[PDB]
């Protein structure tokens, strides 16, 4: 119909290609860093308690 | 000549990577001062060269080369 | 995007699709994270959990871990298919 969907500016594709090449050149250390953050997430998991009472999940008015 | 064909292949790579026209990509100017290149874009150039035009440029040697003439000389000396 | 090299395939597919998937993840994640200001606590908890999990999935797992595993396993990632690490080296 008109001139509506057109690409303006080229700055995200270049940056994501940059981080992709960063992954490709060093796949060893990036994997161990990412899995290190993963373990930091996982060690909190086995200590986990639920609450079945919804009285403490509502306001008091 | 081998030099001009290697410069043409590299210029095709730099055209695909950082959007710089092959006409003024010449071996008489540097990368980071004139083309405004990054350190990770050198990694892009290296990886694309490895897959497309098979020749090995290792790590810690991208920083050794600064001009396009240096890179084409590095390719032709192998 | 395998045929023109496997890991140029990773950089090209990243530049082509990581932007789109990260944009979708970021919009949906911040839409879910704005639920935290609710006076109903349980809906805020569900929204914050989903949003924080989607930031973790988008930013550090799908953007850094999975392409790293694909680039580390190499041509064994596509077994039983027989793929090649690099194409035949074309002349100048």
């Amino acid at each position: 119909f008109g001139k509506l969907l057109e690409p303006k500016r080229m700055a995200r594709v270049r940056g994501w290609r940059k981080v992709g090449a960063a992954i490709v050149r060093w796949p060893g250390p990036i994997l161990v860093g990412a899995v290190a953050l993963a373990l930091v997430g996982l060690l909190t998991l086995p200590g986990y308690r639920t609450n079945y009472n919804d009285r403490n999940y509502l306001p008091a008015d | 000549a081998t030099q001009e064909e290697i410069i043409a292949g590299l210029a095709e790579i730099i055209e695909e990577v950082t959007g710089i026209e092959p006409s003024e990509v010449t071996p008489e100017k540097s990368f980071v001062d004139d083309l405004d290149i990054d350190s990770l874009s050198m990694v892009e150039i290296a990886v694309q060269t490895e897959d497309k035009y098979g020749v090995k440029i290792p790590d810690e040697d991208l920083a050794g080369l600064r001009t396009v003439g240096d890179v084409v000389a590095y390719i032709q000396k192998l | 995007e395998i045929h023109a090299g496997i890991n140029t395939g990773i950089i090209r597919a990243m530049g082509g699709s990581g932007s789109v998937v990260t944009a979708a993840g970021l919009v949906f994640a911040f839409t879910m994270m704005s639920f935290a200001v609710s006076e109903l606590t349980v809906m805020a908890q569900v929204g914050t959990t989903i949003g924080m999990g989607l930031l973790f999935d988008t930013l550090i797992v799908r953007s850094f871990m999975t392409p790293s595993i694909a680039a580390l396993l190499g041509k064994w990632f596509w077994w039983p298919q027989v793929v090649r690490q690099r194409p035949i080296p074309q002349p100048w």
